[PDB]
């Protein structure tokens, strides 16, 4: 590669080595395991740049991690994409049979791999064909990693390459056969760290990240980079401090002795943390959790405003970087009352700094931003995959008409408020109107008779697909389909055929298939009913 | 005397565990090597069975097993 | 395209409408259900053309097929690739997760499907993602197919292209983690039809497929293009008969009304109709079955020749065009009786025009031709794979050292014959020698007390891996281990300790798991066993 | 009386199909929908129950159930 010094590449060593603040006798926290400084933890990613030479990976080679949040995954995050190879973060949460095809498609050649995964890897060891090593991460001083890596001198000349080479790739399990393959470039992850930074560093005095902070992720690190936030972190040179395995109990003993600030995660373990008895006495009033899985509810958010945490909410997917909005209130809306604040809480958020988002039709008409009119959210930013990986007809359809399709649909305030309603493909066409099924699944969930609700979509003849119902009933309620007819009659505020109750044929069904992500699957549903 | 007996048998049928290991202390997970699928399955057989009408409401509370046989 | 008619291209349009000889009123019949002419097949693939283009097919598009033999396969494999579209082959005795796989890997546009394969695509219609069209074949007048075709005109002007554009295109289920793509082009298929007519039609007396033949297959001719032989029959414009579903009584009516003289099939199908009782009045003395789906067994051969069928073996893969090498007999051979000319019979044979085979070792080093020292073959043709699609390591291993590695070890005849002895993934390391597993399973089959025979290998400290006999016992037959190896060792001409026979460990368990393509799958045996 | 009873059940157990439509003269094929390896494990089924040795080289010319029945 031609340097001309002069040509400044962005490239992810420069987030390391010139970063916004660095202290070198600042921490970086495992969970009760062990403790180190910043010195130490360049100190070890040069040797971890060592080993991965030594064992012969060159500037095209894929590194596979099957880990958990650890110190070891954040010196991958750094080690491998500086040396020039792609980092794959492996999802552990899929089957074993798509965690095989993963690997098979991405043509890893070294497997990082927690002991804790070994029975994964024995079903899938004999039809792997790519990997050559297999390097197990344990807890202890019996690991693998740590005996690599106390085996290599602390001196690395970090090489300058094209800032547009790939640095990271992982796959997404949505609505699709096979998993897809996303990806992304040393310039797209600088730029997604600086933009972010100049996002939500610079709020007047709510929900901020500055260099005071102490970040600890629940988020498990191998989904979207986490968010993107060990790198942010790193940039500013905080106190991290990575859990491991995410139990409430631990997580708490660990909000409480290490201080910690900044965090993200999911509604579920945010309710799980909350409902924990050991979380009644424990102090709250410093936390900055930002939920960003799917729908922070607005119960949820009361709560937790009730226990004083600065909670929030952001937006995003793998394709997209992944943040795309956050929620930021302006001084005035502080003043406001804990039933306001966590409506206002709860929302998608506003576009976050050089990220342009319309709502558009399924003929790209770039629908009004009133708050009422809704339509797919289409999105451009600098940090967005191109394609996916070794993919054509998928990823002509994802950039559809020059902008990407998050296969969301939202309507947007006048001020700029984003509202997320459901998804694309979960649409329920009747007739000649478009509904959602989220708010009729938690008006029916609103009954006192039903578990967990499902509504899908069944076709007919001159209405076209008319709504149905999946629900589970309660203790005693042997309540058929006339009374939940009833109940949604019961309702108000809806539009088409007088209150849009005409065709809802509401069934119960006893067990409700769910992914591995638990969420339920709606085109398996479809497929076993219709 | 025999109610509690057969609640020992259910959570022990689908998940080919012996009865004395499964017992009232035996909590829904760890031991049975049930994961969140199999553990609302068994939940909703201790219905399918004891005729019960479980709402998962008094499920998102128990997690012993005993909580459910006494609560038969 | 620049067209340049001075410089010639290499097209299939070439092999049909420029054949060795074109009889307009010479047949082309489908078992019982349809007859017509050459004149006819011309102007149905002309309106093959036509209706293709219709749909939106372009130069690049891919055309799935998922048919028995018949007219309409080979109107797709004269039609499709002309358009300038790939044609995808389907393999109909995969796993419906297989074929799965391998339509999203493909990436195909039109699928055509026959009525009885469509509960295999009931379970998989869901996820493909990439299909717009199905095409439902039919054996009667509600076919789709020929609705689609007699709705276009017989007119038609077909492109010229470059003759490097790929023409085909099918996955092979071989010793690999997930199916393998291979694809040809037209030049490759149009030398393939050249060499071998070269090769097999200028032979004397025995064995050549000349311009009064009567060719039926007996090869599901989705698996390496029915071993070229349909584009062969087409350019010698001989009469073509197509069975459809393989029925032994149903093929011994059709090799006696419609007077076939020349076939291909595989050595099960050759037992079924020679076994069969339909067969035993059946005048045989004209037909020339060449066998080449494995390793053809040298008392089918006798039997066969003891009912004057001029039958012959050849060797090829899917890899390889496949045509590699066939069994020709020199004029003094047809002398012997009919044990010496079964063991000639019964061998791979010689390399055909153009092709260069050899054997090596490991390190690629062009063992000598002497009939016992054995290597891998290795060779270089015209009509080879140059990798797979969409795969590097594979693609890389499968071209090591600028040959092709067929996975077969052999050993060649100082005049040229090549005798096949196993593959290389079955080799049995003991110590420092190298011995076959098929010898030992004949062996060992040769005891009245066994059904089946499997012998995989079983590593160990000082002579490495030994091997292991998995067989199946016969009638009121409970011999144990030790009887089985007495057996073994009541034999002779053995090398290594003392006749081979000192770590044997023979074992007897009940089933044997068997492939879709009724092979046993040796690595799930080790893998249950090891 | 009894021995050809329960040979209609085993060949019916492992494929679901009744004893009514499965007898003797039903074949190990065809009607019980089965494959090249159903067939063969339900000959091995055959002597894993009766304890029978079958070689398979008997099931090379047997097609109708009828004949290995009979055989027992
Ligand atoms: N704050 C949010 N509110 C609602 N949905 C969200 C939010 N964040 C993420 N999602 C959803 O999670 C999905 C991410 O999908 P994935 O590609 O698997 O990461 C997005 O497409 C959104 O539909
Ligand atoms: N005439 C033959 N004798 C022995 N083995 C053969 C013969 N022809 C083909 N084979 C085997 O069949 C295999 C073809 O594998 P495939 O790629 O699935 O088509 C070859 O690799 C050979 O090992
Ligand atoms: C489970 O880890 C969720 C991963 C799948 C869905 C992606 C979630 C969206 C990603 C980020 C949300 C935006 C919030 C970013 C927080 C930045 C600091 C304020
Ligand atoms: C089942 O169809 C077998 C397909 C898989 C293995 C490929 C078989 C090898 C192909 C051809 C053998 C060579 C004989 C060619 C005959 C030419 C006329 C003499």
């Amino acid at each position: 590669y031609v340097n001309d010094p002069s040509n400044y590449q962005l490239l992810i060593k420069n987030l390391l080595f010139s970063p916004v603040a660095f202290n070198p006798e600042q921490e970086i926290v495992y969970a009760n395991h062990r403790r180190h400084s910043y010195k130490t933890f360049h100190d070890r990613v040069r040797q971890f740049a060592n080993a991965l030479t030594k064992m012969g990976v060159k500037k095209g080679d894929t590194v596979a991690v099957m880990d958990y949040d650890s110190h070891r995954y954040l010196e991958c995050y750094f080690a491998i994409p500086m040396i020039g190879a792609k980092l794959h973060m492996i999802n552990v949460r899929l089957s074993p049979e798509q965690i095989l095809y993963t690997i098979d498609h991405a043509e890893d050649d070294i497997i990082l791999i927690h002991e804790e995964f070994l029975p994964i890897l024995d079903q899938i060891k004999g039809r792997i064909d790519t990997v050559t090593r297999y390097v197990v991460l344990r807890d202890d001083e019996e690991c693998e990693y740590e005996r690599l890596l106390e085996q290599e001198s602390t001196e690395y000349n970090f090489p300058d390459f094209d800032e547009n080479t790939v640095a990271t790739t992982f796959y997404t399990t949505g609505t699709t056969g096979f998993p897809k393959g996303v990806f992304f470039t040393h310039r797209q992850l600088v730029l997604h760290t600086m933009g972010i930074l100049s996002t939500i560093g610079t709020n007047a005095s709510q929900g901020r990240l500055h260099q005071g902070d102490i970040y600890m992720p629940i988020t498990p690190m191998f989904h979207v980079h986490a968010w993107g936030l060990p790198y942010m972190a790193t940039m500013l040179g905080v106190k991290q401090v990575y859990p491991g395995k995410y139990v409430p109990d631990v997580l708490l003993n660990l909000i409480e002795q290490e201080k910690v600030t900044f965090s993200h995660c999911v509604p579920t373990i945010l309710h799980l943390l909350l409902s924990s008895p050991k979380s009644k006495a424990m102090d709250f009033s410093g936390w900055k959790v930002v939920i960003g899985g799917a729908a922070l509810p607005k119960a949820l958010c009361k709560s937790a405003l009730e226990r004083d945490i600065d909670v929030f909410a952001g937006y995003g997917m793998s394709e997209t970087g992944p943040i795309l909005s956050i929620v930021q209130l302006t001084p005035e809306q502080l003043e406001l009352d804990v039933d306001q604040q966590a409506e206002y809480r709860s929302k998608t958020g506003k576009k976050v700094a050089l990220v342009e988002a319309y709502i558009v039709d399924e003929d790209m008409n770039k629908l009004p931003h009133d708050g009422e009119t809704a339509g797919e959210i289409v999105v451009r930013a600098p940090w967005l995959t191109p394609n996916y990986y070794k993919d054509n007809k998928n990823s002509k359809a994802l950039w559809r008409g020059g902008y990407l399709h998050t296969g969301d649909v939202a309507h947007i305030d006048d001020e700029g408020f984003i509202k997320i309603t459901d998804r694309v493909k979960d649409m329920i066409k009747i007739s000649g109107e478009w509904v959602s099924s989220l708010e009729l699944e938690d008006i029916l969930h609103q009954h006192q008779s039903v578990s967990e609700v499902a509504v899908i979509g069944m076709p007919h003849n001159k209405w076209g697909e008319v709504p149905l119902a999946l629900v589970t009933l309660k203790e005693d309620a042997q309540v058929t389909e006339k009374e939940l007819l009833g109940f949604a009659k019961d309702f108000i505020n809806k539009g088409i055929l007088a209150r849009e109750a005409l065709l809802l044929k509401v069934k119960i069904v006893d067990e409700i298939a769910k992914t591995s992500v638990g969420k339920v699957d709606k085109k398996e549903l479809r497929k076993l009913h219709l | 005397s025999t109610i509690e007996e057969r609640v020992k048998k259910i959570i022990g049928e689908q998940l080919g565990v012996k009865q004395e290991e499964v017992t009232n202390n035996a909590s829904f997970v760890e031991d049975l090597g049930a994961d969140s699928l199999d553990t609302v399955e068994l939940v909703m057989a201790l219905e399918e069975e004891f005729d019960t009408e479980i709402p998962d409401e008094e499920a998102e509370k128990i997690t012993t097993v005993q909580a459910a046989i006494d609560y038969i």
